[PDB]
């Protein structure tokens, strides 16, 4: 089973839980960002703190598109982490057979 | 045609204009419309001299203090000779001030009957405005 315990069945793995959401793929954003005022940033954010992550999501994209600042320094901060080498090791003082499966 | 001849009657009684628009038999006998009909185009052209500024000109409804100032302007041309010291010329001359006063926007043109007059677009007018950057984009 997974790390979180929850029963794991084979079958599902066949498909993607959103194949049978079809609506989902079609959706086209809605740019909450143009004519954005300190009064609609807050509803958003207050209405997003509800459980309405879709206009918060939708504005950060927009934010992120339209801000050439913020753009190059996200850009920086990720390309930073995209650099470094990796590697997997064992647990603690593991065995042959973690090693192996290491 | 601010005022008709039934508009001058009513106004100055039948005998005067009987008097005064005769000019063939004495004593007179018959209004002759022609006369009353030019002087009332007299006096409706001083009124457009004194409005085209302000509003359109062929007006399709007459403002009833356009009415009395046309009736009192056609009144006093109606006469061949007029002194300064005439009644009917003072009343002429304080006919002009108000058109002088709703000329120069001291005055207002009043209702028709119950819809306001047509204001001309002199003040409309201003140029079409750039305001890029300002369409929520």
């Amino acid at each position: 089973v997974d790390v979180y315990g929850n029963p794991i069945r084979t079958q599902q793995l066949r498909e993607p839980q959103t194949s049978r959401l079809a609506g989902l793929a079609k959706e086209f954003a809605q740019h909450p960002a143009k004519g954005l005022t300190p009064a609609k940033l807050a509803r958003i954010l207050v209405e997003a703190e509800q459980g309405n992550l879709q206009a918060q999501a939708e504005l950060f994209m927009d934010m992120e598109e339209r801000d050439a600042h913020l753009f190059a320094e996200m850009s920086k901060r990720k390309r930073a982490i995209l650099g470094l080498d990796w590697a997997v090791e064992p647990p603690r003082n593991a065995s042959a057979a973690e090693k192996a499966d290491a | 045609s601010y005022c008709t001849l039934a508009d001058l009657i009513e106004q100055y009684s039948e005998q005067k204009i009987r008097e005064v628009s005769d000019r063939v038999n004495k004593p007179a006998t018959t209004i002759d419309t022609v006369i009353v009909d030019r002087a009332i185009a007299d006096a409706d052209s001083e009124i457009d001299l004194h409005l085209h500024g302000r509003y359109q000109l062929p007006l399709a409804s007459v403002p009833t203090a356009l009415k009395r100032i046309a009736c009192g302007l056609a009144y006093a041309n109606l006469h061949i000779v007029l002194k300064e010291e005439n009644p009917v010329y003072k009343t002429a001359e304080h006919l002009r001030k108000l058109l002088s006063g709703i000329a120069n926007g001291k005055l207002s043109l009043a209702l028709d009957a119950d819809g306001k007059p047509a204001p001309v677009a002199n003040t409309v007018q201003i140029s079409e405005g750039r305001n890029d950057w300002g369409a929520d984009w």
